[PDB]
RNA sequence: GGGCGUGUGGCGUAGUCGAGCGCGCUCCCUUGCAUGGGAGAGGUCUCCGGUUCGAUUCCGGACUCGUCCGCCA
RNA sequence: UCAUCUAGACAGCCGGACGGUGGCCAUGGAAGUCGGAAUCCGCUAAGGAGUGUGUAACAACUCACCGGCCGAAUGAACUAG
């Protein structure tokens, strides 16, 4: 155990964004296209998968 | 206790370490964890040595100890001499053998008062044997295992033989020893019972993967307790 | 850092062994301390150090023991560290650390509580009443080695006052016996010790061996104390009712005859007080272990309890006393045993066996348990028949064969029958012919003298004279 | 609410990180010790699906052992019973639409 | 070597190629031990994978008791025959090839050792010097 | 390597989605150049999933066996 | 091509987001939110017989709607260089 809000803390910049299903970019967790070059700024994005 | 001990995974203590009730022995190139075991059970009244033999790590199979001596190979050094001579209390003495077999841990079981030797040494080296240790000799092998020194763990209270051992040879050993004597394994079943561990009067040192009723026969059979 | 809520622990609102709001227990599964306390503790250092024993492993254990004893070393530094928050944490973890296997684990843990003790003198009180009963258990432990130590270590904590220490058994004695309980009666050898890391045996073993510390801190109470067992009958009852003590009493197997010879002196304490008499069924209940025991001794084991026989018989001769050979009345086969012990213990002779052997018999005449003549004697004679084999190949023997002539002769005037005493007197020159030296047994030769008369002795060297 | 208790409980125990054979252990001792919250449960765990089995009165001397997942609340495990119920009449409903057809 | 070792070895002069028979030390029952493999050996176009003192090897019992033949088992390199030169620079060599049976973790199917063995193979493996008679 | 088909009791063998016979031998009865008769035992229908209400039976996958075609100058 | 727009639009904060009514069937329960149908009034500046989270069912939170600040263009879908 960490703490509640450490954990949050922690989330905030490890576990809560999202990924690009085209190049696996780890994305912001409200984008809508990913920033990178090679996928060719696409919109197919997914959350990151949680534990639990 | 027989104390738990690894030489950085090897759980063969009599391999790299040589105990005696008045001195131990122990390997230059040891972890901390091998180290702390002796010098927290033996404490400040015994002194250990750092020590290499003939330029090798195995002290223990290279070297035959007693409290009144120290028996060590031809081909140790004068540096390791000296060393183990200013290291070493004056009442000990250390004298080098000059024999074929050469490696006086596998060679020589011993113990204060009587001592067991591999059936075919020189004549000179069992008077040197007889002088130097103070030590009654004879001539036997542990059920046709003539490394009667890795075959056999001894002190003063019991000894540990060979677990494949006739229990005519069994009673024989004893009443040549005047020592009671227990067929055991070691280290989760290693049959080289004096390399797999040392004892002396007040402490047995053997591997991690000595079982539970391997230690207890360690000691009952040593009187530790 | 540190999860999870004793709920289980609170159901039950038991202390254990403590006095200061925390359940303290020998067995594994239950007394760890709760997260919530351990995460009061004050520096995360320490809550490392905890982190660390309860872990399984050895060393680990170990390592984590050497730092907090460092810590400790550096009161000043740390007294901050250390707390009542603290206290109550060591507390419970002390125990399940002082049942431990590994020596050095036992050794330390002592060692520790005693430092803290010594450093927070008269800050210690509330956790004085848990410390103390633990303390002591390591003090009074059949291992010498844990025991001396720890024994010298308190008196330096007490500023080396006798009186100090002897206080200690007398103001916790409730506690002391408390302990003793717990252990006895709450603890079986399954919850002292986990079964998958650990066989039946060696839990079996273990638990043996902490119940023998037990009942040697019984002894050590009972002595100090006289009205001891006036105001804790009802616990004691408890106590002696269980048959855990009892089983105590196996020569049939088992490395040390150390715990038999406690539960020996502990029955021969309670007759002593006349609390085995205030409880006959509880001294009946130990008469027949006694006389289990003695089909245990056997030929096989007889040179493993040579040193524990003649204890077993001094005793033997006391408990006989009392209501008549009572304790032999209670078994039928009282005599069936004795009669098959006499020959186990004949064959070897313990120095000082046969003096306790002719104490028992002083017992046995006046009750008539045995019949001295058909059986009583010449067992004697089988066994200095048996001695004069071993004529004295052996040290000691020789010490045990001049102590047998002597309780022998003894016997003899007991007999007043010609047959008797004609008998020894074939005895006695067979054993000078069968030789050995009077010079080396010379404290023997003198005490041999009676068998010949000195004017016969003159006599016999006549007749040796004409010996071919 | 005293299959919430027993959760909650046994849920502390598996937050502190405990081994499973031990939390065992500590049942058994309670449950020789008289604790109602541990006589209430049945000792062969399956903690590896995260399931407990807790015994109930048949009546308010008879108990009947039931399977409670330690993920769910009392109240949703119910549900799920219900469900299991529910899924069994529809399997039988299709039976007695089978049985003229199947026995001409 | 390999997986064994109880540390690490000099790099003495290799002289057992892949195909040498070398005598079997041990009492093991078996005479001659033929070598397979070598345990870490590199790999070069054209190069054989030779083994030197103290290595672990793969071998064969070509002559023997036939539960030792007929199945490949590990190895361990006791006496090289071809000379070698140590740190305080003597050159030495014994005057034959052998070898011992061990499994994959190096403690011996035997229990004594005829005949010298090296020592920078007593301290590499423990259980040969356990069960060796001479080191030198 | 690929294609096509195959898999049933100890053995052989019949199967339309609702496992029988023969052979081996279990027992009993009954007979020289040793028979016959009567009750027996014997299958996870190669295995795993789905459909059905129920698959030897329908379907999909895997295993196994048997066929056919395949490298160079 | 549809919509909104100085009579205040879209982002961002802040407040309300209600009664008839736990609308009718159906369920051991399902009260806006397991489903089947209907989907209407009042008070309104404004609030769906409900957009989600949500409980056994509740409770609770948030929405799309209206309001203060902002003062001017913005949202959705699609086409092709
Ligand atoms: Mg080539
Ligand atoms: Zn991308």
């Amino acid at each position: 155990i960490i703490e509640p809000s450490l954990k949050a803390l922690a989330s905030k910049y490890n576990c809560d964004k999202s990924v690009c299903r085209k190049c696996y970019a780890r994305l912001p967790p409200r984008a809508t296209n990913c920033r990178k070059r090679k996928c060719g700024h696409t919109n197919q994005l997914r959350p990151k998968k949680k534990l639990k | 206790m027989a104390t738990r001990t690894q030489f950085e995974n090897s759980n063969e203590i009599g391999v790299f370490s040589k105990l005696t009730n008045t001195y131990c022995l122990v390997a230059v190139g040891g972890s901390e964890n091998f180290y702390s075991a002796f010098e927290a059970e033996l404490g400040d009244a015994i002194p250990i040595v750092h020590t290499t033999i003939a330029g090798t790590r195995i002290i223990g199979r290279m070297t035959a100890g007693n409290r009144r001596g120290l028996l060590v190979p031809t081909q140790t050094t004068d540096q390791e001499l000296q060393h183990l001579r200013n290291s070493l209390p004056d009442s000990v003495k250390i004298q080098r053998v000059e024999e074929r077999l050469s490696a006086l841990g596998n060679v020589i079981c011993c113990n204060d008062y009587v001592a067991l030797v591999h059936p075919d040494i020189d004549r000179e080296t069992e008077e040197l044997i007889s002088d130097v240790l103070g030590v009654e000799v004879f001539r036997q092998t542990i059920s046709g295992n003539i490394l009667v020194g890795s075959y056999c763990s001894l002190s003063n209270q019991g000894g540990l033989v060979h677990p494949q051992t006739s229990v005519q040879d069994q009673e024989e050993l004893s009443s040549l020893l005047q020592v009671p004597l227990v067929a055991g394994t070691v280290n989760r079943g290693s049959s080289v019972v004096g390399a797999g561990m040392v004892v002396n009067d007040y402490l047995a040192v053997t591997g991690l993967d000595t079982t539970a009723p391997e230690l207890s026969v360690i000691e009952s059979i040593f009187r530790l307790q | 850092s540190f999860g999870g809520i004793n709920t289980f622990q609170q159901y039950n609102t038991d202390l254990g062994l403590g006095h200061n709001g925390v359940r303290i227990s020998l067995n594994y599964f239950d007394g760890l301390p709760d997260p919530s306390l351990l995460n009061s503790l004050y520096s995360n250092e320490l809550k490392l150090i905890f982190k660390s024993l309860l872990k399984r492993d050895e060393t680990t254990k170990e390592k984590a023991l050497m730092d907090l004893s460092n810590l400790i070393s550096d009161f000043n530094q740390n007294e901050y560290f250390f707390n009542d928050i603290f206290l109550l944490c060591w507390s419970q973890i002390y125990a399940k650390l002082i049942i431990s296997d590994y020596k050095v684990i036992r050794l330390q843990s002592h060692q520790i509580t005693i430092m803290l003790v010594k450093s927070l003198r008269k800050k210690i009180s509330k956790f004085l009443k848990d410390f103390i009963p633990l303390i002591l258990l390591g003090t009074c432990e059949l291992d010498y080695s844990v025991s001396k130590p720890s024994l010298n270590e308190l008196t330096e904590c007490f500023n080396k006052d006798p009186a100090k220490i002897n206080a200690l058994w007398a103001v916790f004695q409730e506690q002391l016996l408390n302990l003793v309980k717990e252990i006895v009666v709450n603890e079986n050898e399954d919850t002292i010790s986990d079964e998958r890391y650990s066989s039946k045996e060696e839990s079996e073993f273990r638990y043996h061996r902490v119940i023998a510390s037990a009942v040697l801190l019984l002894i050590k109470l009972f002595v100090h104390n006289k009205d001891v067992s006036e105001r804790n009958s009802s616990s004691l009852k408890v106590i002696l009712s269980d048959e855990s003590i009892w089983k105590l009493l196996n020569l049939k197997n088992g490395q040390n005859t150390n715990a038999y010879e406690t539960v020996l002196r502990l029955i021969d304490v309670l007759y002593t007080r006349g609390y085995m008499p205030s409880h006959k069924n509880i001294m009946k209940l130990a008469v027949k272990k006694l006389l289990k025991s003695l089909t245990h001794i056997t030929s096989k084991n007889i040179l493993k309890v040579c040193p524990v026989l003649p204890s077993i018989l001094n005793l033997l001769a006391t408990l006989d006393d009392y209501e008549d050979g009572t304790i032999w009345s209670y078994d039928k086969s009282s005599k069936e045993k004795v009669l098959k012990f006499l020959s186990v213990s004949r064959t070897s002779p313990s120095p000082g066996f046969f003096n306790a052997v002719f104490a028992l018999y002083s017992s046995t005449k006046r009750h008539s348990f045995l019949d001295y003549y058909l059986e009583w004697l010449p067992f004697w004679q089988k066994s200095v028949q048996r001695l004069n084999e071993k004529g004295f190949s052996a040290r000691n023997s020789a010490e045990v064969l001049n102590e047998f002539w002597t309780n022998f002769l003894k016997f003899a005037e007991d007999s007043s029958e010609e047959r008797v005493k004609k008998m020894v007197e074939s005895e006695i020159f067979n054993s000078l012919s069968c030789g050995k030296s009077l010079s080396e047994y010379t404290k023997l030769n003198q005490t041999l003298s009676g068998v010949f008369p000195p004017d016969k002795w003159e006599r016999e060297i006549e007749d040796y004279f004409t010996s071919d | 609410p005293l299959i919430e208790e027993v959760k909650l409980a046994v849920q502390g125990l598996i937050d502190q990180q405990m081994d499973w054979n031990t939390i065992e252990k500590l049942i058994k001792s309670e449950q020789k010790k008289g604790n109602r919250i541990a006589q209430l449960l049945n000792l062969p765990l399956n903690l590896k699906q995260n399931k407990i089995s807790v015994k109930l009165d048949l009546s308010s001397n008879e108990k009947i052992n039931v399977t409670i997942d330690l993920g769910l609340s009392a109240y949703a495990n119910a549900t799920e019973y219900f469900n299991i119920k529910k899924t069994s009449a529809q399997k039988q409903k299709k039976v007695e639409k089978n049985v003229g057809k199947a026995m001409k | 070597s390999g997986n064994g070792a109880q540390g690490t070895k000099f790099r003495i002069s290799l002289g057992l190629p892949v195909g040498a028979i070398m005598n079997c030390a041990d009492n093991s029952g078996a005479r001659n031990l033929y070598i397979i493999a070598v345990k870490g050996s590199g790999s070069r176009l054209n190069r054989l994978p030779a083994a030197s003192l103290g290595d672990m090897v793969m071998a064969t019992v070509k002559k023997g008791k036939p539960e030792l033949r007929k199945k490949v088992m590990p190895a361990i390199v006791v006496r090289q025959a071809k000379s070698w030169r140590r740190r305080d620079g003597v050159f030495l060599y014994f005057e034959d090839n052998a070898g011992v049976i061990a499994n994959p973790k190096g403690e011996m199917k035997g229990s004594a050792i005829t005949g010298p063995v090296g020592k920078e193979c007593a301290d590499l493996w423990p259980r040969v010097a356990s069960n060796s008679g001479v080191v030198v």
